[PDB]
């Protein structure tokens, strides 16, 4: 039944309402709130609460100021998702079916009704403040949690929207509040009305215009505040380098949309943070980078108005290619595969841009911008080949040669750039040693797995797909499509590959054991380098290399020889590299 | 018990193939377009009198061809029905010019996954919450050219 059919008919109450209905009543919104950012619709989960389809029927002060509270919130964030643009057709229905969504009370409002109905509350539960009674405490304890939790949730919505990011160093510490009030909204949740179609509530209200459990809400809700807390300390970074490592690691952790949205429109459609221009960003991280010589102040290319007029126009050539790797870190772990596959054309364009200014400079008096352009490719080609491995896209079959592709070639080029970097740095004169050794123990890494699989192969324990039109080449040129629209690290073809990862090079051709004796001193090596230098990464890499080492040493006696079983490869110590079982 | 592979020429079958998709995993309408279009490429496996298993495709244009159902009847899996139904339907795509044939599936289908693996299909794309149930869902295609 329709709110204004229903409120003649008595089946609601919308006002003199008893505290367990109240408790019930925003429990249920709470839920369905969180259930619509998970990704639903609203006229499915949100708009099924009567009440909140007219707020202005409602007498009772507090469930009025709570519908007015969650819908500004659900404005807030329907605003800020559709801003940042970073959520696939299925992860976020944005559309509001024709819904006043309380456009017509200002915010600040909501939240001055919010604070009034809290002290409101805040007296009563000062009244009694010493078995009826205690029942009321605890149900205005209840109330005045949820009402407070509303207030200081929709706070924060508010402070992401302004202008200034400062705003946001103005919210942080509220959310430190919410640490110490979510568990009493966790506490006094058996008070409430339980479900029964609970009273207030008709899911079939839309069926002509087209949850979570309970228990479920308060964890949810705790992550959703670590992860704004999160979010909030974007705004300390002033170089491109840490905030494209900050959104990768935010990434990792598969944030909800809502949170990647925030963290997109907190970032940045021409100035990050309203502050710095995104042209100045640029040339900071090349500064930082690779320091070529006209962006040194004393280079006597700083004075020439030809050659600003030269990295003026890259740099605004290079401006929009990183905002879309930014953009495209920001959408959900799947389609991050495919933007990553197709900004490989703008950044082949830019590093051919980057080639000819280099040259052009160095004409009118090498591989400093190309350099840096080269460094972002490679990383973004790593991580999209490596994505496969998280999104388990490769078959046991295609382990070898994405695994030689990674460490033999992407990963020596990788460390070539970071090597002439450093140079470079050194030379206009350790902020990538770190990055150097990182990428040591990722490529010993990758290679002791290449060896492996190829052993493995070797030895027979790997299934392959016998059916007489499936060839080994057609494969690995889709596999690698995307890596044609480079250049520069040229694509490797199928024919170079079998040519170069063959074995008979070396006389005597390797065995089995020789092969596992080869990985397991990659799998030393990696250990050595990360047991040297830490964080939760150096941890997990290290947890899945050390039993890695020993299992193939063991491995390399003879055990488990005359079995043909293929090997369990455990993805749960680390997100790309496996630990491979022998049980 | 002698199992037999036949292909669409007839109108009977079409009862006989809801049967075994409805018991298996759409609308009526979607299974009547997929045969009218493509009758060429629809193959069924009965053994005796009846119909034990079932596969209906697609091929539009690189011209691409997608596996729309594959279905087998309970009591009958396991026995290699769906191999050779699958394979009698790439070869009929393979026939008719076709570059690449593609197919999605659910992840918990674990069977299913390693049966197109086992017949040479590699994993493209991997779909979040894109089956009304919920669960994600796999892109798996073959290259022929």
């Amino acid at each position: 039944l329709n709110f204004e059919q229903a409120i003649k008919d008595g089946t609601i109450k919308i006002k003199d309402l008893t505290l367990p209905e109240l408790i019930g009543i925003m429990d249920t919104c709470f839920c369905c709130l969180i259930t619509w950012l998970e990704g639903h619709s609203l006229a499915q989960t949100v708009f099924t609460c009567l009440y909140i389809h007219n707020p202005d029927f409602i007498e009772d002060p507090a469930m009025k100021a709570f519908a007015l509270g969650i819908l500004k919130i659900c404005d807030i964030a329907r605003e800020k998702v559709n801003k940042a643009a970073v959520f696939e057709e299925e992860d976020f229905q944005s559309m509001t079916y024709g819904f006043k969504m309380a456009n017509s009370v200002t915010d600040l409002r909501v939240t001055g009704m919010l604070k009034d109905v809290e002290d409101d509350m805040q007296r009563r539960v000062k009244s009694t403040r010493s078995p009826e009674v205690e029942l009321e405490h605890q149900q205005c304890l209840a109330v005045f949690s949820r009402v407070k939790f509303t207030r200081v949730l929709l706070t924060v919505l508010i402070a992401f929207t302004k202008k200034e990011t400062s705003a946001v160093a103005e919210a942080q510490k509220l959310m430190v509040q919410a640490a110490d009030l979510l568990s009493a909204i966790h506490n006094s949740l058996h008070h409430g009305i339980q479900a029964q179609i609970m009273m207030g509530f008709e899911p079939l209200v839309n069926q002509r215009l087209l949850i979570i459990k309970r228990e479920e809400m308060v964890n949810y809700f705790a992550r959703l505040i670590d992860r704004i807390k999160t979010v909030c300390e974007v705004v300390n970074l002033t170089n491109l380098h840490c905030i494209l490592d900050f959104f990768c690691e935010f990434s990792e952790q598969s944030p909800c949309v809502l949170s990647r949205s925030l963290l997109q429109t907190t970032f940045l459609n021409k100035k990050v943070f309203g502050t710095h221009l995104m042209q100045d960003m640029v040339k900071d991280a090349l500064r930082s980078f690779v320091s070529p010589p006209v962006l040194s102040p004393k280079c006597y290319l700083y004075n020439n108005h030809q050659a600003k007029d030269c990295i003026d126009s890259f740099v605004t050539h290079c401006v929009r290619p990183f905002c879309s790797l930014i953009q495209i870190h920001g959408h959900n772990r799947a389609r991050q595969r495919d933007k990553l596959g197709h900004i490989l054309e703008e950044f082949a364009t830019l590093q051919d841009e980057a080639e000819k200014v280099d040259a052009a400079l160095h004409t009118m008096l090498l591989a400093c911008l190309g350099t840096w352009v080269l460094y972002h490719n490679l990383r973004i080609m790593i991580q999209y080949l490596l994505s496969g491995f998280e999104l388990e896209l490769y078959s046991m079959h295609e382990y070898y040669y994405i695994y030689w592709y990674l460490s033999e070639f992407l990963y020596a080029w990788l460390m070539s750039t970071l090597s002439r970097a450093d140079g470079s740095q050194m030379a206009e004169e350790r902020p990538l040693s770190r990055e150097i050794t990182m990428s040591q123990a990722y490529q010993n890494m990758c290679a002791g797995m290449f060896k492996t699989m190829v052993a493995f192969d070797m030895d027979g324990k790997v299934r392959k797909p016998k059916f007489e039109l499936d060839s080994e080449q057609v494969r690995y040129e889709h596999r690698f499509a995307p890596f044609n629209s480079v250049m520069t690290p040229p694509p490797v073809h199928y024919l170079q590959f079998k040519e170069m990862s063959d074995l008979n090079k070396y006389s005597p051709p390797p065995q089995s054991p020789e092969l596992y004796v080869a990985a397991s001193k990659h799998f030393q090596q990696a250990k050595m380098i990360l047991e040297n230098i830490p964080d939760h990464e150096v941890n997990r890499i290290l947890k899945v290399a050390k039993p890695n080492f020993v299992v193939m040493k063991l491995l390399a006696g003879g055990h488990k020889k005359e079995s043909k079983v293929p090997p369990e490869f455990d993805f749960s110590a680390h997100k790309y590299f496996p630990v491979v079982k022998l049980v | 018990r002698t199992i037999r592979y036949v292909r669409y020429e007839s109108e009977l079958q079409m009862p006989d193939i809801m049967r075994l998709i409805t018991k298996d995993l759409y609308s009526i309408y979607t299974y009547r377009y997929f045969i009218h279009n493509w009758p060429q490429l629809c193959f069924l496996a009965m053994v005796g009198e009846e119909c034990v298993g079932a596969i209906v495709c697609k091929l539009d244009m690189f011209r691409r061809g997608y596996i729309a159902m594959l279905a087998v009847d309970s009591k009958y899996r396991r026995n290699g029905i769906g191999t050779n139904l699958v394979k009698k339907a790439i070869y009929a795509m393979v026939e008719g010019d076709c570059d690449e044939v593609v197919l999605e599936t659910e992840i918990t289908n674990k069977s299913a996954l390693k049966l197109y693996e086992n017949l040479g299909f590699v994993r493209d794309k991997r779909l979040f919450r894109y089956y009304l149930n919920g669960v994600d869902a796999l892109r798996l295609k073959l290259w022929l050219r």
